[PDB]
């Protein structure tokens, strides 16, 4: 059983330049894995900072694809102009890696919808992947822009158009903004100044909770098409808030009492979320629940009754059951360098609610101001889109609003 | 010369921003009964 | 000559207003 | 990989490309010979966006030197970093056309425009993936000018989807060299708006302002002011020589900040910039570098946006950073100043980060904000163009060259359509 | 944290905070170059009050020097850590008040106030969080006192809710070194009432009885002036740079010593202050420090307070001390002298104690009384204010730039209703 990882642009690779390391160092089980790999982008500066780098001889030399121009933050360029070059020398790869498979679980993409390679070519790998497989699962760890903090300006106009593609083409969908990572290395880990680095480590360390359940033997185990059952009921309904515990420091971590009762409470305050949304305005429609390490049976079933039992936070009407819970036996891994100290035990939560209906009802709004006044858009559409898909795209953002308060009810 | 029209844009100006200034200060006026 | 000083104290309170609004905007945001 | 190939200009041009060549030189650390003897491997592989390996090490410019006056030429050959040019890159006419700018624009430009053609083709060509030609000239003088403005307009008909910077100085009338600025100015911007990619606009009354107030200077001869410029330049394409945590190349800002396709005049900034004698009185951090940004006493132009209102900015970052800290920084700034931004535009500040400072320093910083406080020069110019043309005050000298008063009629049409575009969107 | 912006204004303000800054920065083992030199760990945790971090131990003063003759700034440049002063917080007029009051508050004020305001809020968000602002001055002088008051008024304004110390000298027929002292002190005083949160009286008189009797020098220069203000300044903000057993923050001390608004007008002492020739006979116990602190020839006033009544009072300990004898000796000296003491008022006296001692010396003391015997000087400076404007001596240089009479009347008013308010409540 193996599952390979695809890598877009200069956010992706960056995130698998940090999610290699991890599982080069954290090891039969190594099969999963050893890599099944492929960093592809326009821009050749962040890929052969690789090829240069210390993992030099890891990588083989193929599979580090690298274009000739960057698509430059447009969604069309990144799309239409230059992606049908590039994508179709990427994926006609990637189906040999899976020949070389043979019991492929799945793909995994890591992309930033915010630009123009990460989003653009995307969604343009995310179509042929879809009409060439179909049934295999493809779980996609986007990064969407958070509300008020903001690296581009263009990133409203980008995040509507690959959004229209994420519905129907990934089937599990894990939000991740910028934001909330800041405010949780500076709230838990206390690092007042972060940069891309720091965040990359742990958003590893949320993919290497997941994946674990493959590569180790647990008391429970779960496999990637298990998240698919247990956390969409509906089948355009695939965005899920993450969370992790404990995020600690090196020496808080031993000061404190970390046990299987309060990391199960600390997934759940929105202090802890990966993305920048309140879930006390939502309803928990799932919650799944990995755990990794020291973790019997007992204190995680006595745990998920304490949250059913507590009015802080509400279920859906649909859910008595509302739970997913996954146990692995190998507690996680550090990385020299690293400020995650170790621990017995740890949680990675996935749930799905309707809080994120509130992102996209935010998210509305900026593209709407600057669309009406058509700012922008002459760029977008010399590159070769018309007004069609800008109205199109922001209708099916209008319908998916309806949506999550229909189901919510 | 062009200085005389120059007046006139900033007197406009400067007489509408007061317009907005007053308004903000009931806004903000309203907001504290509230909280 | 007359006009210029016009000019200078005109954009000068035109600042200083512009100034004021911006503070009320920022306490505006804070409160809401 | 991508290339940048440069041209220069005039005068002017000619004089701040020498002090532009002299600084990339020694950021690559080639010598003034032109062979490479630099320290760290970074250095090497990415020289090819701004030299060629001719043979046995010698990496020559990829530039162009023109004009059509020999004083600048021979004093271009004999400074330091003069003979590291090709004789065949100074393409060179032999009259003149001296601040007339029908003679660089209709008559003499008619001669050698031919030549260069020539050679920025085959030094075009001989690179694989173009990513812009780069250009250094003036909107006062008339082989600077009209000859520059000539070729824009020729190259782009060539190559139309290849990027295009213009490194443009304007005439003020606080620092009037020559009479006929008015009448050189708003015919060189007529063509600017329709052929340029995107124009960094510069003067020289916010230059001797800024070596007289913040640098303290005593003596500003042009080398200090094309020192600056030049700083201004090598930070504007630092991402492709350099990696970092966040890539902007040139039509990566060009998109950020264009909203709509007239709307391509920038002012320019350069931080830190602070005198000899404080140095050492100073931190190095994010929010000074941003206090220095956003002055507005620190564009690198004549005219100050609070004025009005900026449309978009842009800060390129160098040096060993956190990016939480240049996010938060920028998005302070945009909610304090609340008045000075637009409102229908959220997120006015494009952003990036490259890993590599300038030599010499620990961090640095360039600002490009297209704002609407521009237009007061194009009113400040088009007042003087009609006080002029109102009563065809040196006419003549361009009439007998070629142009009929409807080409006068037409730059104040193009000048007030443009007035009232930035008026509109304020 | 707690933070202190300090800001000198005038000739006077200008020795005053010299001497100061080489005080503090030698108790933080800061020497002249600017570098950390020191060995204390406890040195390093307290200097975000006072300084700033430039780069590679270069501590900076959080000071702003500001005046209208360049003599001044010079002396200060060439003194002893006088290379630690940032030169941009030197903001500075050039035309000269010379001992007009009009002139420092109408004339030049209204183009050098601007400036100096600019430099103070870019040094207040600088840093956190503000305690408080620290001006020294002169009554007597123009530009100290009109210019400083008008910096009072524009501050207070701008941040209602922070604390403010100002330390004024104040003139005496005794000590007249200029011959419209009233004029001036009477005017400043009027602006003291309604603007300054508490004020810290001084006067050129005691401090030359200081030095005869208790110093015992030979040739008291003005730089022991100021070394016996700059010691008294230390002592009084000790408690939130060093901790100790009872710290008392300065609006800890406001609020205990100012029992109504308009009551903010002190008289301060320090201790010990002795000869060398008699330095070597002493003891170092709290009985000593007492009974030295509360003499009437060692206040820095010429207020003598037994003739009048304490109100309330207060002592800043520092040094290794045991609180028990800190209270009962302030218990002794107001119960056997009960009448100087306030009667509605029981426990008149404020103690603290901080467990940092100056260098030089094992245990040192900081009195700060709030007595009523103060109206003596408002009595002694309004008859000679009375004397020349019943008869409109030196009239017509205060009236001819903009001040009219109605001013001279409220402001008189107003200092004759303050005496008269301190003798009701006495
Ligand atoms: N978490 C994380 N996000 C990143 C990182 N680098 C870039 N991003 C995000 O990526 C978004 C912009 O896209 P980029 O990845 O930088 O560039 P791109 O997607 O390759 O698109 P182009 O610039 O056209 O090449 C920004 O909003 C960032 O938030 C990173 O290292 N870590
Ligand atoms: N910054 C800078 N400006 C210059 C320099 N030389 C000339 N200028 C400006 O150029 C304008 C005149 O341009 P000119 O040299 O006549 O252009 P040309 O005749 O077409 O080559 C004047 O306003 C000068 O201020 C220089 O070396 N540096
Ligand atoms: N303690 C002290 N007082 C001073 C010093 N220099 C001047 N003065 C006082 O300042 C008063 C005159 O004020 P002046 O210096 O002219 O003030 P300015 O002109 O407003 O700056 C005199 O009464 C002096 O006692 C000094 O070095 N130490
Ligand atoms: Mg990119």
């Amino acid at each position: 059983r193996e599952v390979i990882s695809i890598h877009i642009g200069q956010a992706g690779i960056q995130v698998g330049n940090a999610c290699w390391e991890l599982y080069c160092l954290e090891h039969d089980a190594f099969n999963t894995f050893f890599p099944r790999c492929i960093f592809l982008d326009l821009e050749p500066t962040v890929v052969d900072e690789v090829r240069t780098g210390t993992y030099r001889q890891l990588f083989h030399p193929e599979q580090l694809i690298s274009g000739k121009e960057d698509a430059a933050n447009n969604f069309a360029r990144g799309h239409y102009t230059i992606g049908k070059e590039i994508v179709d020398l990427a994926l006609d790869r990637i189906r040999k890696l899976a020949d070389n498979c043979t019991g492929l679980q799945g793909f995994l993409v890591f992309n930033a919808v915010g630009g123009g390679t990460g989003s653009g070519l995307g969604s343009l790998l995310l179509e042929r992947l879809s009409v060439d497989y179909g049934k295999k699962s493809k779980l996609g760890f986007t990064v969407y822009p958070s509300p008020q903090v903001s690296t581009a300006v263009v990133e409203p106009y980008n995040s509507v158009l690959s959004t229209h593609s994420l519905l129907e083409h990934t089937d599990v969908a894990v939000m991740l903004d910028n934001e909330a990572i800041y405010d949780i290395c500076r709230r838990s880990l206390d690092i007042e100044r972060p940069t891309y680095t720091n965040l990359n480590r742990l958003i590893a360390q949320v993919i290497s909770s997941l994946t674990a359940s493959l590569r180790f033997d647990g008391a429970l185990n779960v496999d990637i098409t298990e998240f698919q059952t247990n956390l969409v009921p509906y089948p355009r309904i695939h965005f899920m808030l993450s969370s992790y515990a404990p995020i600690i420091s090196a020496e808080k971590a031993y000061h404190e009492q970390l046990s299987v009762a309060e990391i199960t409470n600390a997934a759940f305050e929105p202090a802890s979320m990966m993305v920048k949304c309140d879930p006390r305005h939502g309803k928990y429609m799932a919650c799944c629940l990995m755990y990794r390490g020291d973790v019997v049976p007992k204190d995680v079933n006595a745990s998920v009754a304490t949250i059913k039992t507590k009015r802080t936070i509400q279920f859906v009407d649909w859910c008595p059951t509302g739970f997913k819970c996954g146990i692995n036996y190998q507690p996680p891994t550090v990385v020299p360098g690293g400020d995650l100290a170790k621990v017995q035990r740890a949680v990675c939560m996935i749930s799905n609610s309707t809080a994120i209906g509130e992102i996209f009802s935010r998210l509305d709004h900026k593209f709407d101001l600057m669309y009406a006044k058509r700012a922008f858009v002459h760029w977008y559409v010399g590159e070769g889109m018309e007004e069609g898909e800008f109205s199109e795209a922001r209708e099916d953002l209008a319908a998916l609003e309806k949506d999550f308060e229909e189901v919510g009810a | 010369p062009f200085a005389q029209a120059l007046i006139n844009r900033l007197q406009d100006e400067g007489d509408m921003l007061a317009r907005k200034i007053v308004l903000e200060m009931r806004k903000t006026k309203m907001l504290d009964q509230q909280l | 000559e007359a006009q210029q000083n016009d000019i200078k104290a005109l954009r000068r309170e035109l600042e200083l207003k512009k100034a004021k609004l911006n503070e009320l905007h920022e306490d505006v945001r804070r409160k809401e | 990989m991508r290339e940048i190939v440069h041209i220069q200009g005039g005068q002017c041009g000619n004089q701040i490309g020498a002090k532009f060549w002299e600084v990339v030189s020694d950021e690559h650390g080639i010598d003034p010979t032109g062979t490479y003897h630099g320290d760290s491997d970074l250095q090497l592989e990415r020289i090819n966006v701004y030299f060629n390996e001719a043979t046995g090490g010698r990496y020559v410019p990829r530039a162009i030197l023109m004009d059509l006056e020999p004083g600048t030429m021979d004093s271009v050959r004999s400074g330091p970093y003069g003979q590291i040019f090709r004789p065949d890159n100074f393409v060179f006419g032999q009259t003149g056309a001296g601040n007339n700018w029908a003679k660089g624009h209709y008559t003499e430009g008619a001669e050698l425009i031919d030549s260069v053609l020539d050679v920025v083709r085959k030094e075009a060509e001989s690179c694989d993936c173009l990513q812009g030609f780069q250009v250094c000239h003036s909107l006062g003088g008339g082989t600077g000018s009209g000859m520059g403005t000539l070729l824009i307009s020729k190259i782009r008909e060539e190559y139309p989807d290849r990027m295009m910077l213009t490194f443009s100085v304007v005439p003020s009338p606080k620092v009037s060299d020559t009479v006929v600025e008015p009448y050189n100015a708003t015919l060189s911007v007529h063509q600017l708006v329709e052929n340029a990619d995107e124009c960094m606009v510069l003067d020289n009354e916010a230059l001797y302002d800024i070596c007289f107030r913040t640098l303290k200077l005593t003596t500003p001869t042009f080398g200090d002011l094309n020192h600056l410029i030049s700083a201004v330049m090598s930070g504007i394409t630092c991402c492709l020589r350099f990696p970092g945590q966040l890539n902007a190349d040139l039509r990566k800002l060009a998109v950020n900040l264009i909203p709509f396709p007239r709307l391509h005049f920038f002012m320019v900034g350069f931080t830190p910039l602070t005198s000899r004698g404080s140095q050492q009185y100073r931190a190095l951090t994010v929010p000074e570098l941003t206090q220095q940004m956003w002055d507005a006493k620190n564009m690198m132009c004549a005219a100050d946006p609070r004025h009005g209102r900026y449309l978009t900015a842009s800060a390129l970052f160098r040096g060993r950073m956190s990016t939480k800290e240049v996010d938060e920084q920028m998005l302070n700034v945009q909610n304090k100043n609340s008045s000075y931004f637009v409102e229908w535009i959220p997120n006015n500040v494009k952003s990036s980060v490259c890993d590599i400072p300038p030599k010499g320093l620990k961090m640095s910083a360039t600002f490009i904000g297209n704002s609407t406080a521009i237009q007061e020069m194009f009113k400040r110019v088009s007042e003087q163009f009609t006080a002029m043309f109102r009563r065809k005050a040196f006419l003549h000298w361009y009439t007998g060259e070629g142009m009929d008063e409807m080409e006068f009629t037409e730059a104040e049409s193009n000048m007030n359509d443009l007035v009232s575009e930035y008026q509109q969107y304020q």
